[PDB]
């Protein structure tokens, strides 16, 4: 995505995986590696071990790191002792990380110099005008009947599927088409996501979207205005290219327990060089009101207000029922879709 | 420690009628970050304020608005005497964003074309709110300046944070040489007062020019309500005025009759003029220890006079700023108010 | 550039302005297509609009930046027709004849849209702007290379055409060495000098394309003292303060006041036949502009025959409106006809007064 | 607000005239009527003859006749006047006692009661015993709200609070806690608080030996102006004197010591009707002593402080450590959820913040204000006057804890044709009184203003 | 780089080239552009012909620069030999003479940007070594160069010059403080210094 | 919504005698004074304790009455203080009367009165930034003869008008005297959104006052009570003296001149005109 756009020529930066065998101990120039290959249980081959031996052999004067917090600092300290380098670098993503142990990776590498002040970045023009909202999808009888039925975690897709959520999504789609804006949707579901995509009848990103198809939809979404809504699932995120954020919609709110919300906020919200809309970065959390995840939607709201981004709630949708394709609008069809999701 | 004008030395003549053609500046420069929103937004806001003010104090003049985008001068309000049109035009502009480079030459030529119909007794003017540090001319400029001064068209410009040689030449040129009209600003408040002082008519020392009697007539309000009918906009309007001579209805205005084309006014416009012609002598600040006058106000009744011997406090001053001809005191608030809003000096009225 | 007769005869300009406003074209045709006014005087009223429009039109943009920029500030959009495509290319053409000539020569074949501009990138944007490409992509071929060769000596001859005998304050030439015949030293590597000459030449070409210019007293005091006493004489019985005294007087005061309240209240600060309303509005606009032309002319003055034609037309219009009122009374009845008469009373009175005034003036001139 | 005016009109007509016998009371209630009625009454007072209604309609132009209805309905409700279907017309005129008492008051009348004041050496200092009255008011406020130690000995006052159910506190256990009444006490700043207390004293002190005429005479004479000399000495009924002693106990009377003297006119009685400045061992800084902080970030910014005041603030926000200028507290959804546990509506707090804690938010409310009302038509975007972001957050919290939506009015019917229903709906949209409507059912539950105006148009 | 594109977007560029004729032509176009609207930049050489005689009045010069400090020994040892003669014949060391010459040319360049006292104009320099030479400069330049204006960064430089340009733009014409620094017609000199005959 | 009603009662003992001369001497200004006191009390009661102020205009100057500039250095009883203080001041003023007072009859300081009162309103409004005062002044004049229309005060009156409109201060006027519609005052009330009342002499105004001089504080939904039309056919020609309709106004002078141009040097500013322009005017 960048290093060839960057000046880097990958001819020297051999990529090692313990599965992707590459040129070690012969690279004339700099190398690009990964924590999994450098020191992890995922040493599927001795290519990683040979890379580490070469790393010990050459006094690597500098090290570039990206998102070391996920990987435990134990392997970092082990390779720090093993390689005996001259200097390092930490390109952190979170203020507080699990690798803040007694031996801090700061003094292992160096002091702080700059902080990723997202209020400074997402407002100067990169992702300027970040507005957040949590639309409360109206409750229906079937959803609360299911709530009373069970208290397990299966209710996630059960309150996710609300057809009124799709109605609000379609209104957002048509509004942003009218404004010529771009829409990103976070929907890790499969069956309900495909049902909504069929209902809207437009080209769409979905769960495990093909990479070529995903790139085509991204082109037709950020460039073409006939299609402007993409549904990003949980398959991509940290494995795909982050598209410009102008209008973000979130549906699922589990994302493990924590720090996944922060990572998603940092990544999904990417630079958007558009200023036509007064709020050039919409955040939406379509939440079925009076459901299990009301508590976690409030948790998301508190998280966001901690993040400092502008937040609101728009449940007084203008022309909420005036949108086209009022399929499954009735609570009877809401219950039928609930029966469908109970299979999921 | 005082900041006062020493004396007014043209209290004999002004241009009472006017036709001022304000020209804004909507070009890429105006998008820098020195004034709170930008240059541009603050500029247009103050422009609205100035439009209201100017059409108040000079309620018999006209005005036209001109922008400078993409090196072009695109008229955004015909020269007209109704403030609301210009106000709306500026409203519309403020939501639109600048581009291109300021083509001072084109704007100048468009103005000179625009002010041709203005008759001899009416006086012309332009007010360039120049914001950038360059121009982009499709022709000789000194040609235009020469044409201007040939057409007796005074020009005043309000540069932003710099001084441009050509603009200085421009102001020095049209205004009969006497250079005082290229005032540039150093603060927002300075900018507000800049527009404010742009509001008044403009004397320097007028050459002896033609002075001409102008025909005009006053209207009389109408009575009927259901008979709503208009001859200046062709609508139904519940009641208006009558040209004394053309004898046709005209929606409320100091406008020109749209039938027989003679100026219409009531008088209060003439009253504003009178206020501008012959102002008062600047009120003097009485000596601190030599006053020995009444301990109150005169127009008002304020208790802010002195303190009688207080080391440094009494050594400061004696708030007794007192006008000359009536030789009566007035507290600072009263003097500020008299010299700003109402110009009949209280005591000097009474004798 | 703008003259009264010029705008009068600018027929194409006038028709363009007709296209400008629906209201304008409407009023004009109904003043014309209704066997009404010759367009000449119709514009003679509207001249300032014409002048404004004309000036808003013929407004050549500057050369300068965009002209330059068209070589510097324009290095990214390798796609289709970029920003200000026609505008940028015309800026190029006025800026550089060679590209215009090459594009024209490469119209019948070799499209200059995509492939023309692609090869142009290499050829020109190496020729102008940055350093001598020399090696690398030498796509400067065919027309490109030909025009390169041309432009070389062309810029040469231009530069030749630029040399003034500069006034002897600045004359560095006569200043340097052309006083003496001396023997110095010099010690301060080809190419790029051409770059410097390029920027000089561009700037000077720009500037030159701009120099181109293309009882009293006694009893007074008595009564005063009397009152002063009365005051001082205790008195001031606010109880005795009238209250209203005569209930009748009170009543009368109330009567006066309610009368005035009623009259001033009568000031309530909606026609029936919307189609007839619009038609009458058209009639009013018509009669208004007609009278406008008279009250111009009848004041001003030797074009008496023009005034005569205007007066005859105005009398015709008055009779026309009389028939209009007759038809309105016939069809719409009375109440609607009454409303129409009310709506048209002011204009009707004005035109009638104008007719009477003309009759008086005509009698005065004749008798 | 119980809107004592409603209590005023509650009492019957004969006792109303009984009260109107006291000119000072007439004037004091003249102070209360809506301005329209004020002007109309002042008109009628002098011309000694009834007046037809038609004139009093034509006096008022459109866009405001709703105030005409307000005034006439109010005045008729309290029966200050007597409508007279004399000739089938409407011969308006006031209760003649009202007219004579008022006119006497304007021009040197015989209201010895209003003139009960005595002028003498008023050695009472401004701070002098004013601080004592302020301290008593603070003491009772803290005791009712419940302080760490509530020295409030108002046995009569405590009985009034309990039997009146002033606050949701277990007086049986001695609890003085915030109920709906307690929440209102937390809400009504001064005029509201003093008024609720006066009404409570009225309700409790209403059984025997009342002399309600003398009661209101005494109350308003307290509120009228500084009686000073001989007030407690002479200008009081026997039961009037007892009520005066009780009120002085309640703070609202700043009677001096010695138990026998002229009336001690504390500032509080002035505060009863003034609707003005609210400021009261010997230390009292002259400044907006109220201290708090409320801004877009939903946090407390307190540099100034006042103990019972900051406790009031805490009544809907957490406390961890009181500081020198600050107290540890951050206003969040849970902070107001604390009061939502008491079920207190997020309504009084709105205007409270807009008004109270402004002694520490003067500049905040000014920068929010920005005079963005004359500038509102020009610049269409208001500059966060009365911050609506926090308002939206508060409304969101209220709905989250609320889950129920209610509307005021009454069900309406007999909309026989769609034309009348549509015209009434358009009129209501013009006046903004229609909560919701539908021509299919010809029914809604809204205020009565549209029906009132249509009925008035039809009948007259 | 793209650096020249921006200055193109604002002002005009007029380089200095060895042939004198083209140089004169460029210089006069520079003047013609300055007195016209578009701002124009002329970049030349301190040792070069331009600094020698050409004058830069009010309009024609506002902000000279001195990219680096002019030194010669880039080239060969004729300066070395002359400097040898200098040291042996005069009690002058190498770097002393070199700095002296450099500041000579620097002052000659700088002085061009003023003509009267009504004129004005920034006179920046740019190099680390300049800071210690502050005394080598001519006096009247040194006076205006206060201590606090040393080794400023570019950013504070832009700030200060912005404030300057604004302030000078003001018509600060008390005309009574100008009786101090103008010695008006026939009198203030007469009075003042005929009394100063002391 | 508190209001600052600042009455401006002019008392010319010349005009007072005229009032005695008018009709019969069946009562001096005393009637007006008492009615004014009562009306002032009425307003003082109506609102939530909103201040007042009163100014006079005697033959040789003006002087405040109610606000009672520093001198030492019943019923609500504040009514008492206001009224007794006013009457003490007015009796003091009546002591200020003699032949030297009879001398300077040349002018009539009403314009000074209005101007100073407006200044007072500004003072009070400015000091009381909190609780903005919807103020509005009044005017009471004893309409006398001997001058059909004094005009040397024409301009300051209009300057008062413009100040009033900017300050948003309706100014109501009550003329008591002969049937001579005070044209300048009439335009003043009409333009500044006021009310004009040309009563007869001897009726106890109090009804007129409390009716039509009490609806201007901060209401304005209510039809004002102004007399017949307020024609704005303004000042007569400076040269002629006949009211003009199709005016002819010179120039920088601004004077309004009749159809009779003197041909040169409009007779208020020495400005000779283009005889070509004169002929152009004469082209009719
Ligand atoms: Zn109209
Ligand atoms: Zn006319
Ligand atoms: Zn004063
Ligand atoms: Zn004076």
């Amino acid at each position: 995505q960048f290093l060839q756009w960057c000046t880097l020529q990958p001819e020297n930066c051999a990529v090692f995986t313990s599965d992707n065998k590459e040129m070690f101990q012969t690279e004339s120039g700099l190398v690009v590696s990964t924590y999994s290959m450098v020191a992890n249980t995922r040493n599927r081959s001795h290519d990683s071990q040979k890379v580490m031996d070469f790393l010990t052999g050459r006094e690597w004067g500098f090290i570039i790191l990206d998102e070391v917090h996920v990987v435990p600092a134990a392997m970092f300290r082990r390779v720090v002792s093993t390689i005996a380098a001259h200097a390092k670098l930490g390109l952190t993503a979170t203020l507080v990380r699990e690798d803040d142990k007694i031996g801090d990776l700061n003094f292992l590498i160096g002091p702080k110099l700059y902080e990723a002040n997202w209020m400074e970045l997402s407002q100067k023009g990169h992702i300027a005008n970040v507005q957040c909202a949590e639309v409360w999808c109206p409750m229906t009888a079937e959803f609360y009947q299911e709530y009373l039925r069970e208290t397990a975690r299966k209710r996630m897709l059960l309150y996710i599927m609300n057809p009124t959520k799709f109605q609000a999504c379609q209104f957002l789609i048509q509004y942003h088409e009218r404004r010529g804006d771009k829409i990103i949707v976070f929907s890790d579901n499969v069956y309900a996501l495909q049902e909504y995509a069929l209902k809207m009848g437009k080209p769409f990103i979905y769960g495990s979207t093909p990479q070529q198809e995903r790139m085509n939809i991204l082109q037709n979404f950020q460039y073409n205005d006939q299609i402007n809504t993409i549904f990003l699932s949980k398959v991509g995120d940290t494995s795909i290219d982050l598209p410009e954020a102008t209008c973000l919609i979130q549906i699922s709110s589990h994302y493990g327990s924590r720090r996944q919300e922060a990572q998603r906020l940092g990544r999904i919200l990417r630079a958007k060089r558009r200023n036509d809309e007064g709020f050039n970065a919409f955040f939406y959390s379509l939440v079925s009101k009076d459901t299990q995840e009301m508590y976690y939607s409030t948790k998301r709201q508190a998280f966001l207000v901690d993040q400092g981004y502008a937040f609101k709630v728009i449940t007084h949708l203008h022309g909420m029922e005036n949108i086209p394709n009022l399929a499954y609008a009735s609570p009877r069809e809401r219950r039928e879709l609930l029966q469908e999701v109970l299979l999921k | 420690k005082k900041r006062t004008a020493k004396k007014n030395i043209t209290p004999y003549q002004r241009g009472i009628i006017r036709s001022l053609i304000l020209t804004l500046d909507c070009s890429e420069a105006m998008l820098e970050k020195d004034l709170r929103p930008n240059r541009h937004a603050m500029i247009i806001q103050y422009a609205i304020d100035f439009v209201h003010e100017f059409f108040d104090q000079n309620p018999i003049s006209q005005m036209g608005i001109i922008i400078m985008r993409n090196g072009l001068a695109q008229l955004v309000s015909q020269v007209s005497g109704n403030p609301q049109d210009h106000i709306d035009a500026l409203k519309s502009i403020r939501k639109q964003e600048p581009k291109g480079n300021p083509s001072l030459q084109n704007a100048l030529e468009m103005a000179r074309g625009l002010l041709l119909p203005v008759p001899a007794h009416c006086t012309r003017e332009v007010l360039i709110v120049f914001g950038s540090l360059s121009t982009t001319d499709p022709g000789d400029i000194h040609q235009t300046i020469d044409s201007l001064v040939s057409e007796k068209i005074r020009v005043k410009v309000l540069g932003l944070s710099a001084q441009v040689a050509i603009c200085k030449e421009l102001c020095k040129a049209t205004n009969y040489g006497d250079e005082s009209f290229y005032k540039i600003l150093l603060d927002e408040t300075h900018l507000k007062e800049l527009f404010n002082e742009a509001v008044t008519p403009l004397p320097v020392n007028k050459i002896n020019k033609g002075f001409t009697l102008v025909k005009m007539g006053f209207p009389t309000r109408i009575f009927e309500d259901t008979p709503t009918f208009c001859s200046c906009h062709s609508k139904l309007v519940y009641g208006g005025y009558f040209c004394p001579n053309c004898h046709s209805k005209v929606c409320s205005l100091p406008t020109v009759c749209p039938c027989c084309d003679l100026m219409l006014i009531l008088s209060t416009h003439l009253a504003r003029s009178y206020h501008h012609l012959m102002p008062l002598k600047t009120f003097a600040e009485v000596p601190t220890t030599e006053k020995f006058r009444s301990e109150d106000c005169f127009s008002c009744q304020s208790r802010f006079p002195i303190l009688k011997n207080h080391k440094n406090g009494k050594l400061l001053t004696s708030s007794r700023y007192r006008c000359e001809d009536c030789k009566q005191e007035f507290c600072v608030d009263c003097d500020v108010f008299i010299h700003e809003i109402l110009h009949n000096c209280p005591g000097c009225e009474s004798k | 550039s703008l003259s009264k007769e010029k705008l009068l005869t600018n027929l194409k300009l006038q028709q363009s302005l007709l296209k400008g406003n629906k209201v304008l074209m409407k009023v004009f045709q109904e003043t014309v297509i209704n066997a009404g006014l010759p367009p000449s005087e119709f514009w003679s009223t509207r001249i300032p609009l014409l002048r404004a429009f004309a000036l808003s039109t013929s407004q050549k943009v500057g050369p300068y930046n965009v002209l330059s920029t068209i070589k510097p500030v324009a290095s990214s959009e390798n796609k289709v027709n970029v920003n200000l495509s026609r505008e940028k290319i015309l800026n190029i053409f006025e800026n550089y004849p060679i590209v215009k000539k090459a594009y024209t020569d490469n119209v019948p074949k070799n499209f200059k849209e995509p492939e023309f501009w692609a090869r142009f990138f290499s050829s020109k944007l190496f020729r102008k702007l940055r350093g001598e490409k020399i090696m690398q992509n030498d796509r400067g071929d065919v027309i490109i290379d030909r025009y390169l060769t041309l432009d070389q000596e062309f810029d040469r001859k231009d530069d030749d055409m630029l040399l003034h005998p500069v006034k002897k304050i600045i004359d560095l030439d006569g200043n340097i060495q052309d006083d003496p015949v001396v023997r110095g030293n010099r010690p301060d590597s080809d190419g790029t000098v051409d770059i410097l000459k390029g920027m000089n030449r561009l700037s000077e070409k720009m500037i030159m394309a701009l120099k181109n210019e293309y009882s009293n007293q006694q009893m007074l005091q008595q009564l005063s003292l009397v009152m002063d006493n009365l005051i001082n004489k205790l008195d001031l019985n606010q109880v005795v303060p009238n209250n209203e005294v005569s209930n009748k007087i009170n009543k009368r005061v109330i009567t006066a006041i309610k009368i005035n309240a009623k009259q001033a209240k009568h000031n309530n600060v909606e026609v029936k036949s919307t189609l007839p309303i619009d038609l009458l509005e058209s009639c009013r606009m018509l009669h208004t502009t007609c009278c406008e032309f008279l009250k111009h002319f009848y004041i001003h003055q030797k074009q008496a025959s023009t005034v005569k034609k205007l007066y005859n037309h105005l009398k015709d219009c008055i009779e026309k409106l009389n028939e209009l009122f007759q038809d309105v009374l016939n069809g719409d009845g009375e109440s609607m006809s009454n409303t129409c008469t009310a709506y048209l009373k002011p204009v009707l009175n004005s035109i009638t007064l104008a007719t009477h005034k003309y009759d008086e003036y005509f009698n005065e001139y004749n008798n | 607000k119980h809107s004592v005016t409603q209590y005023l009109e509650e009492i019957p007509q004969q006792v109303q005239n009984r009260l109107y016998t006291s000119p000072a009371t007439c004037l004091a209630i003249y102070r209360i009527l809506p301005p329209l009625a004020k002007f109309f009454i002042m008109a009628m007072v002098f011309n000694e003859n009834e007046v037809p209604l038609l004139d009093l309609d034509k006096w008022v132009n459109s866009n405001g006749k709703l105030q005409f209805q307000n005034a006439i309905k109010s005045m008729k409700s309290l029966h200050l006047l007597i409508p007279n279907k004399s000739s089938g017309t409407l011969m308006i005129n006031l209760n003649p006692t009202f007219k004579i008492s008022l006119r006497n008051a304007l021009t040197g009348g015989e209201v010895q009661n209003s003139f009960g004041v005595v002028v003498e050496e008023n050695v009472v200092s401004l701070d002098l015993l004013d601080e004592y009255s302020a301290n008593k008011w603070e003491t009772i406020l803290h005791f009712m709200v419940g302080t760490p130690l509530a020295k409030i000995p108002s046995e009569k006052v405590l009985n009034l609070l309990k039997h009146s159910k002033l606050m949701e506190e277990v007086n049986s256990t001695g609890e003085f806690k915030i109920t709906n009444e307690g929440f209102q006490f937390l809400l009504q700043e001064i005029n509201s608080q003093l008024w609720t207390l006066l009404l409570q004293y009225l309700k409790m002190i209403e059984t025997s030996k009342m002399d309600l005429v003398d009661v209101l005479h005494f109350i308003f004479m307290l509120g009228a102006l500084e009686v000073g000399k001989a007030y407690k000495i002479d200008a009081l009924s026997e039961t009037q004197r007892i009520m005066l002693q009780d009120m002085r106990d309640y703070g609202l009377v700043f009677q001096k010591h010695s138990n026998d003297s002229i009336f001690y006119p504390t500032k509080l009685a002035l505060m009863l009707t003034s609707d003005t400045k609210t400021i009261r061992g010997l230390k009292n800084q002259d400044i907006p002593d109220g201290s708090l902080i409320v801004e877009t970030n939903f946090k407390i910014y307190s540099y100034s402080n006042s103990p019972l005041q900051i406790a009031v603030l805490s009544l809907f926000v957490h406390l961890k450590a009181r500081f020198v200028n600050m107290v540890l507290g951050q206003i969040t959804r849970e902070s107001i959820r604390r009061a939502l546990t008491n079920g207190i509506t997020a309504d009084q707090i709105i205007a409270y913040l807009e008004t109270h804690a402004h002694p520490q938010m003067r500049r905040l409310a000014e920068e929010k204000l920005e005079k963005k009302l004359e500038l509102d038509p020009n610049c269409k975007e208001p500059l966060q006057v009365l911050p609506p972001t926090v308002v939206d957050q508060i409304r969101l919290w209220q709905l989250e804890l609320d889950r129920v939506i209610t509307y005021e009015g009454s069900l309406y019917s007999d909309f026989e044709t769609s034309q009348e229903y549509n015209l009434l709906s358009k009129y209501a949209q013009d006046i903004g009184v229609l909560l919701w409507k539908d021509d299919k059912k010809k029914k809604f539950f809204i205020s009565k203003e549209g029906n009132s105006q249509v009925l008035d148009f039809a009948k007259r | 780089m793209g650096i020249l594109d921006e200055v193109w977007k604002h002002k005009l560029i007029l380089v200095e080239t060895p042939d004198a004729q083209e140089t004169s032509l460029a210089l006069e176009t520079y003047r013609k552009a300055c007195s016209n609207g578009r701002g124009a930049i002329l970049l030349s050489v301190a040792r070069g012909k331009v600094s020698e005689g050409i004058d830069f009045d009010h309009q024609y010069g506002r902000t000279v620069l001195m990219i680096g400090i002019p030194f010669q020994y880039t080239e060969s040892r004729i300066l070395k030999a002359r400097l040898e003669f200098m040291r042996e014949n005069y009690r002058i060391r190498e770097n002393d003479f070199l700095s002296f010459d450099a500041m000579r040319h620097a002052a000659q360049c700088l002085g061009r940007v003023l003509r009267g006292k009504d004129d004005y104009g920034v006179m920046v320099l740019a190099d680390r070594r300049f800071s210690r030479k502050r005394s080598q400069l001519p006096k009247w330049i040194a006076q205006g160069l206060s201590d606090a204006d040393l080794n400023l960064s570019t950013d504070m430089a832009i700030s200060n010059t912005k404030q300057f340009l604004r302030t000078m733009a003001q018509p600060t014409d008390p005309k009574d403080q100008e009786g101090v620094s103008v010695w008006s017609y026939e009198d203030l000199i007469k009075h003042q210094n005929s009394r100063k005959d002391q | 919504s508190p209001s600052l009603l600042t009455v401006i009662i002019e008392i010319a003992p010349k005009l007072w005698t005229t009032f005695d001369e008018e009709g019969n001497e069946k009562g001096s200004i005393i009637k007006v004074l008492e009615a004014l006191i009562v009306f002032l009390n009425a307003h003082l009661a109506f609102n939530s304790a909103n201040k007042v102020a009163v100014i006079a205009a005697y033959s040789q100057g003006i002087k405040y009455l109610y606000p009672e500039s520093t001198s030492a250095l019943d019923m609500y009883r504040r009514f008492r203080n206001v009224d007794e203080t006013l009457v003490e001041e007015i009796y003091k003023l009546f002591e200020l009367e003699k032949k030297q007072i009879e001398q300077n009859s040349q002018r009539s300081t009403l314009a000074g009165a209005m101007s100073a009162g407006l200044t007072y309103v500004n003072r009070i409004s400015k000091e009381s930034v909190t609780t903005s005062l919807k103020s509005r002044l009044l005017v009471l004049t004893c309409g006398s003869g001997s001058s059909k229309d004094e005009i040397f005060q024409y301009i300051p009156i209009m300057n008062c008008i413009f100040s009033a409109t900017k300050m948003k201060c309706p100014i109501d006027v009550v003329k008591i005297g002969g049937s001579k519609e005070s044209t300048f005052l009439q335009q003043t009330t009409d333009a500044t959104n006021g009310v004009y009342l040309h009563v007869e002499s001897t009726e106890g105004l109090i009804q007129y006052l409390a009716t039509a001089m009490f609806i201007d504080p901060s209401l304005r939904p209510i039809i004002v009570k102004p007399n017949h039309g307020s024609v704005d056919f303004r000042t007569s020609c400076y040269l002629t003296g006949r009211v003009v309709a199709v005016g002819f106004i010179c120039s920088v002078c601004l004077c309004v001149l009749s159809i009779i141009p003197p041909g040169n040097k409009c007779p208020a500013c020495d400005s000779q005109f283009d005889e070509h322009v004169i002929a152009k005017l004469k082209r009719k």
